[PDB]
RNA sequence: GAUGGAGGUAGAGCACUGUUUGGACUAGUUCAGAUAAACUCCGAAUGCCAUUCAUUUAU
RNA sequence: GGCGGUCGCCUCCUAAAAGGUAACGGAGGCGCCCAAAGGUUCCCUCAGAAUGGUUGGAAAUCAUUCGAAGAGUGUAAAGGC
RNA sequence: UGUGGUGGCGAUAGCGAGAAGGAUACACCUGUUCCCAUGCCGAACACAGAAGUUAAGCUUCUUAGCGCCGAUUGUAGUGAAGGGUUUCCCUUUGUGAGAGUAGGACGUCGCCACGC
């Protein structure tokens, strides 16, 4: 599970989602990508599980970028507790994905063992998903 | 005094030919003389500034300065503004002085001739020499002397080039390795 | 440490100004020369006793 | 080492006198110039941006010493020529310096002759 | 059981006459921290940073430079 | 409706403070990529304060 | 309801770019101190880093060169300088 | 015209690299007797000067590497008016950025003095 050393901060407020990404919604370090089509939250144990799944599946290897890092925590009461008093306790870490967003990037393997990679991880996680290859500019290799 | 002749009959026009100097001005100079006591003893015996103090005014017709914290680490149980060393400065004819009576006098009382090292330029053309202890003077004395310390001394000079002080400053003395 | 304070005048005898001090810091009695409204001038005042 | 220029020094003190002292037509403003081997003198106003008068150390017909004595008659000659243009009622801009030696001189020859301050 | 819960009372600071407005001597014409906007012809500075009209004229706000404002009172 | 103005939100940005991924490097700085409620080099729509202003209206 | 906590005052976020705005919402301070740490006149410019230097070490104190602020501002934080 | 001084305007006015120059003026430079000064030092500030020099400041001129000033049209947002599940999304009408760019830019306006 990814953590953040040091907050500044022990609890904050949630939302508001509403969907568009604003960074990388484009392969920067690979040659293929896993882009998000739906707008959920993300935890711990839900990329950790998605990265065993992708890395397991390349017997020699290649290289495997997580492009998305929960910065966000939770807060939650307990059962038998009435409403009132403040928050409570801090338990578990997420980030915020939109639509557009890819979210991991993989090379030094052909087509099928990174399609096959990148099918097994999307199980794993609670959204949408597209697959990608870098496309057309001045300069992709 | 002894080195102005010195400077305008031997030394300027070295310098200004072997550089090539359109000008005199262009010609470096001895700015200043600057002289060190790092005592951080005061901190134990208050007693201590006050005998560095003596022995750098036996030097020099001058009471030099003192030097505090300037800030407080607990390493050495220092608080701010604990006065700490002393220091000197010297201008005009106390500069031509005290270069003499380093080069012809005094430094040689040192033994196992290391003279001066050359890692020992800043690299912008300004030297610092090096004395452990106080007894390399005539104006010291045998038995009033306590400690073995001695004193910091920079010369500040005008020179872009290291190698113009180098020569600008074994020319008037400093006897180099 | 710190006491309000009266400051008296030493020709009229009117106690004119309150003010602070610390009488720690400060062991003896203020002395300043202030307006003195009585006699419309500048006196010597002192601090109460 | 890098000796700087006592000009910007005393710019730097300048502009932070002129955050008081200001001139307008009614009371113009007697700046002070300092070189090496002169001292000037201008009396201008400020909401126009002129000069209303004027006096030069050694450039027309002042000499007869070349101590601090130069000064004063320049003093005295802004007194005069100012009180030609119908004024008397100007504020001292030391420029930087201090209020001390010969601008000390130049200023008090001005209050001799016409100018009060 | 927390230990928050307390706040200070609000101080309505800001603008209190507009641009364009005539105005008599001695009026607020801005509450302050520190000089967020600066003293100009005609205006003065109080002890905690308000800003005031010295005489009877129109309000207008300006630019001091790069960075700065400022308030001035012109008479008619 | 027209004209002037005060102010840091929705964006989005990484100059400042937190949080953060790759690569080159070395002392023995750099190239890229993200992020924020108590971050900001920036910054709307609308609302708000005015005016010897205009057109309708009756407060 | 009891038990637990809280009860006046200051600064920030919430607060939707004027002002105002709840909750047993999220974070901190106060119940003083200074005879100069107040007034006024002159003058001054910071924190670091790199290079050399005897004790002296990473780091006390000296010299030079870069350095718009990365310091300081009696005390919390914001706004200022 | 050239140079000294003193002012307005958002650095389009700045920084760095490079060249040149002493006619007057500006400077560096030379000294401490006398006004004044160093928490040590005539370094500075203060004063008396006029041997020496354009090396440094200063002035002029070249340079778009760093800063600065930047449109247009496209997007993101959002006044009004409507529609699906209402977490969120969409269609008309009006407004419209921040990024990213084409371009600008090595100042411009004024008073005084002296010299040509
Ligand atoms: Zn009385």
């Amino acid at each position: 599970m990814l953590v953040p050393k040091r907050v500044k901060h022990r609890r904050e407020f949630r939302g508001k989602m509403r969907g568009e990404a604003k960074g990388g919604k484009e392969v920067a370090f690979g040659e293929w990508g896993l882009q998000a089509t739906e707008s959920h939250w993300i935890t711990n144990r839900q990329i950790e599980a998605a990265r065993i799944a992708m890395t397991r599946y390349m017997k020699r290897g290649g290289k495997v970028w997580i492009k998305i890092f929960p910065h966000k925590s939770y807060t939650s009461k307990a059962i038998g507790v009435r409403m009132g008093k403040g928050k409570g306790a801090p338990e578990g870490w997420v980030s915020p994905v939109k639509r557009g967003k890819i979210m991991f990037e993989i090379a030094g393997v052909p087509e099928e063992v990174a399609r096959e990679a990148l099918r097994l991880a999307s199980h794993k996680l609670p959204v949408k998903t597209k697959i990608v290859k870098r496309e057309e500019m001045g300069g992709e290799s | 005094n002894r080195l102005k002749e010195k400077y305008i009959k031997e030394v300027t026009p070295s310098l200004v030919e072997k550089f090539n100097y359109s000008s005199v001005m262009q010609t470096p100079k001895v700015d200043k003389i600057v002289i060190n006591m790092g005592v951080g003893d005061a901190v134990s015996n208050a007693k201590n500034l006050d005998k560095a103090v003596e022995e750098l005014a036996l030097i020099t017709g001058q009471k030099p300065l003192i030097t505090k914290a300037k800030k407080s680490i607990a390493g050495f149980r220092l608080r701010e503004g604990m006065p700490i060393g002393a220091k000197v400065t010297l201008r005009g004819e106390r500069m031509y002085e005290f270069l003499d009576k380093l080069v012809t006098v005094s430094l040689p009382r040192v033994r196992d001739f290391h003279g001066v090292s050359k890692k020992a330029f800043d690299g912008r053309g300004n030297y610092t020499l090096g004395i452990k202890e106080q007894l390399i003077f005539p104006e010291v004395d045998y038995d009033l002397v306590d400690k073995v310390r001695g004193m910091d001394i920079v010369i500040v000079t005008t020179a872009n080039t290291d190698e113009e002080s180098r020569e600008l400053l074994a020319q008037l003395g400093m006897p180099f390795q | 440490m710190r006491v309000n304070i009266t400051l008296e005048c030493t020709s009229c005898k009117e106690r004119n100004y309150l003010t602070n001090k610390n009488k720690r810091n400060n062991p003896d009695r203020l002395e300043k020369q202030k307006y003195c409204p009585r006699e419309r001038k500048v006196t010597l005042h002192r601090e109460t006793k | 080492i890098t000796k700087p220029d006592k000009n910007k020094t005393r710019q730097k003190r300048h502009r932070r006198v002129r955050n008081k002292i200001s001139g307008t037509a009614e009371c113009p403003r007697l700046n002070i110039f300092r070189s090496n081997k002169n001292i000037y003198a201008q009396v201008i106003d400020d909401v126009a941006g002129v000069t209303l008068a004027s006096a030069s150390a050694l450039d027309k017909e002042i000499s007869g010493g070349t101590k601090t004595e130069t000064a004063a008659a320049v003093g005295k000659l802004v007194a005069e020529r100012a009180a030609e243009k119908g004024i008397k009622k100007v504020v001292f801009d030391r420029g930087g310096y201090l209020y001390h030696g010969r601008v000390q001189a130049l200023a008090e020859a001005a209050r001799e002759n016409g100018l009060e301050f | 059981s927390t230990s928050n819960g307390r706040d200070s009372e609000s101080k309505r600071l800001g603008a209190k006459s507009a641009d364009g407005q005539t105005v008599t001597g001695g009026s607020i014409l801005y509450r302050q921290r520190g000089t967020k906007i600066y003293p100009g012809v005609n205006v003065g500075i109080g002890g905690d940073d308000t800003l005031f009209a010295k005489v009877d004229g129109v309000v207008r706000f300006e630019r001091k430079g790069r960075d700065k404002k400022q308030v001035s009172v012109y008479p008619v």
